[PDB]
């Protein structure tokens, strides 16, 4: 993981699994394995410092890139395998704050929930407050609209 | 309650809580750290020689729950296999004095394995 | 496309069949212009007697690419040059020290105590394939060209690659042994881990 | 009683069958391709646990406490090194999960005891 | 045709003024879910410790499950009824229900109170990931 922290030598894309239960450790570098990008937690605190908000504001100018925050091991990319072994964190202003804690032991953290939906489900306004079928009826309709 | 344990179909694997075979040529030393064997000492059932000579014996160790459950008790189970297995198969129950619920199962007189088979067969469809 | 990932050992359960838990692993090298090739370690499940008055336990059977029968896995193993039943036995259960284990595979260690060499076990190999042997002869080196090509390119396609297969093929028994004991939870055909 | 595992020949290293003396009444060993004897150990040569009674606790291993997908408590101390956090998790297991019984792994570094409340 | 052209006059329609209750009733509904949720947390606290005995007739994991679908059946239950009694008349989703022209008691009670439930399969949410249903829950969490 420090080396993929780093681009080192094990590329993003490459997926490491630890299995714990039984005694197996996967590492995975096939062509077709579907993953996405998550933040990386480290402590109950985020890696996501506010150091490179104020670097990605100004694009175009330090040429600071989404490519240069997977290098500096803030983000990286997690495929289902690795997903059955990591404790995820939903949005961090309530799961890392002390509370009755729930686990207190997140390693990764989703950017926003928003990013789990489709292209022309993104498209629908408050789709949390509709129903399931009306939503997948809207996907229907959306690729149907003239403009 | 009785009705229902009288229509439910009960096989001897559903009954016994685990089974093992021996090999245990005196019955008056039994290897099994047991003395119920009395019977056995004092049996006028034909002794050894063609009979119980067989050494090897069918060690299987019923629960008292399903026993309870099922409203059974040994001499039925004994009566069941010995009808659907001739005078070939000896079999010495326990009685009610621990919760260990003992069936000692012997050939009367391929070699040894058969008593494995017939363990399967036992555990299978006896239909009790 | 979605397709089930491949070279990744899975123990499915085919409970209408005559099988209790049947692994399977779609192996294929990458960058090599064959295609996969599924290979099997099935268990005969007979829960009891296997139909006889002698067959009582369980026996571990494989099928093999271009192999129409159902080969079983001692044979594969004296095949690939292990003719003691220890070394198998090594190579398949990795503690001496969990009978239960040991006893669950015995019925299948018992089922192919007739073939003991090497040479037996590959003419066995080479009996009832999708192409027939003509003699002793030919017949020995299709089963050779199957156990080095048709099974598990994965592992390699070498003749050094004989232990590594059969370390492979001992890794499918095994999981397929911690199947059949639930050590291991079964696979899941639409755990999306599992696709490509 | 207990479990029975596989005797090995000496020689081939086979496995070793059971046999029966005609002479003195004894379960000897036999290997079937070569020809040797051994004294049996016991007269159990075959069992089997149909109740399945099994000790989970055998099957557990320590380093499961390293897992952040575990939950932890500080509400049960390790009996060993009385250290205060220990993870709690299920059988994980098929011929079970019919029963919700919590395991404990104690996560203390260099310790690993595991333990049934 | 008469009874269009006296909805002329009339008029009816639907919005979000008809979904919101007062704020007692969310404060009931609150107080529900909080209590079923507590009381949902001390049977899994008894199924951990061997404490709850099983039902006869199936395993102990099922009168657990037994347990758990009961106490959020009567949950989402009793908390329908209890925002099922505040509609003060006007609410057009029961001028809707009450006529039986189009919806249920339970779209109502989903809109404003609670979605309650959701199944796959007749059973809960199965364990999809290793012992856990999404990767933001911890390993062997039968909670609501
Ligand atoms: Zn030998
Ligand atoms: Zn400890």
């Amino acid at each position: 993981r420090k080396l993929r922290r780093q681009m080192d030598i094990i590329v993003s894309e490459v997926s490491m699994i630890r299995d714990i239960r039984e005694r197996e450790i996967r590492i995975y570098t096939d062509a077709g394995r579907i993953c996405r990008p998550l933040l990386i937690v480290e402590k109950q605190k985020l890696l996501l410092k506010k150091r490179h908000i104020d670097q990605l504001k100004e694009r175009e100018y330090n040429n600071y890139s989404w490519q240069d925050l997977v290098a500096s091991g803030v983000v990286e990319y997690i495929d289902t395998l690795e997903e059955e072994t990591v404790m995820l964190a939903m949005t961090p202003d309530d799961l890392q704050e002390k509370e009755v804690a729930y686990c207190s032991t997140y390693t990764h953290c989703e950017i926003h929930p928003s990013m789990i939906l489709g292209v022309c489900a993104s498209i629908i306004p408050f789709p949390d407050h509709n129903q399931s079928p009306r939503n997948t009826y809207q996907s229907a309709m959306g690729k149907q609209a003239m403009g | 309650k009785d009705i229902l344990c009288r229509l439910e179909h009960t096989t001897l694997r559903k009954v016994t809580a685990n089974t093992a075979i021996y090999y245990d040529p005196n019955p008056q030393s039994t290897v099994v750290a047991e003395d119920q064997e009395w019977v056995n000492v004092y049996y006028e059932m034909p002794d050894f020689d063609v009979a119980r000579i067989s050494p090897w014996l069918l060690r299987v160790e019923l629960d008292r729950k399903h026993m309870t459950d099922r409203k059974l008790t040994m001499e039925q189970i004994a009566e069941k296999i010995n009808a659907g297995f001739g005078d070939d198969l000896n079999c010495i129950f326990n009685d009610d004095n621990a919760e260990k619920l003992v069936l000692r199962i012997r050939i009367m007189n391929d070699d040894d394995v058969f008593l494995r088979c017939i363990e399967s067969n036992m555990l299978t469809d006896m239909t009790l | 496309q979605e397709k089930m990932a491949t070279n990744t050992v899975y123990v499915f359960a085919k409970k209408d069949s005559k099988y209790a838990y049947t692994g399977e692993c779609r192996s294929c090298l990458e960058n090599s212009s064959r295609p996969t090739s599924t290979i099997w370690v099935s268990m005969l499940a007979r829960g009891g007697q296997g139909a006889k008055k002698s067959a009582i336990g369980q026996r571990i059977v494989a099928t093999l690419p271009y192999i129409k029968q159902e080969v079983p896995i001692i044979i594969v193993f004296r095949a690939l040059g292990f003719v003691s039943d220890r070394d198998i036995l090594e190579h398949i259960i990795y503690d001496f020290e969990d009978p239960e284990m040991m006893e669950m595979v015995k019925p299948s260690l018992d089922e192919a105590f007739v073939i003991q060499e090497q040479n037996v076990a590959l003419n066995f190999i080479g009996s009832r394939g999708a192409k027939p042997g003509v003699t002793k002869e030919k017949r020995i080196k299709y089963a050779k060209e199957v156990l080095q090509k048709e099974m598990l390119p994965h592992v390699g396609v070498s003749d050094f690659c004989e232990t590594k297969k059969a370390y492979f093929l001992g890794y499918m028994v095994h999981r397929l042994l911690l199947a059949a004991l639930g050590r291991r939870e079964l696979d899941d055909r639409d755990h999306y881990g599992n696709k490509r | 009683p207990g479990f029975v595992g596989i005797r090995f020949c000496q020689e081939c290293n086979n496995m070793l069958y059971p046999k029966e003396d005609k002479e003195n009444r004894i379960l000897l060993y036999a290997c079937r391709n070569c020809d040797y004897q051994q004294e049996a150990d016991n007269s159990c040569i075959y069992v089997n646990k149909i109740t399945h009674e099994v000790d989970e606790l055998t099957q557990i291993i320590a380093d499961v406490s390293q897992d952040p997908t575990l939950p932890r408590t500080e509400d049960h101390p390790c009996q060993k090194c009385g250290h205060k956090e220990a993870v709690f998790f299920q059988s994980h297991s098929a011929r079970a999960e019919d029963a919700m019984r919590l395991y404990y792994v104690c996560t203390a570094p260099h310790c690993g005891h595991r333990w049934t409340e | 045709t008469v009874i269009n052209n006296w909805l002329l006059i009339e008029g009816h329609t639907i919005g979000i003024g008809d979904s919101i209750a007062d704020s007692k009733t969310y404060q009931d509904i609150q107080n529900t879910i909080k209590k079923a949720k507590q009381d949902v947390i001390e049977v899994i606290e008894k199924a951990h410790n061997n404490e709850l005995e099983p039902t006869p007739g199936n395993t102990l994991r099922q009168t657990f499950e037994n347990q758990v679908n009961r106490i959020l059946n009567d949950a989402r239950d009793k908390t329908g009824s209890s925002a099922q009694k505040s509609l003060s008349e006007y609410n057009n989703f029961k001028s809707m229900v009450v006529s039986g022209a189009k919806g249920s008691k339970i779209n109502i009670s989903q809109v404003i109170a609670v979605v309650g439930q959701q199944n796959v399969e007749g059973k809960r949410i199965p364990f999809g990931f290793k012992h856990r249903t999404l990767p933001h829950f911890i390993k062997d969490d039968y909670g609501p």
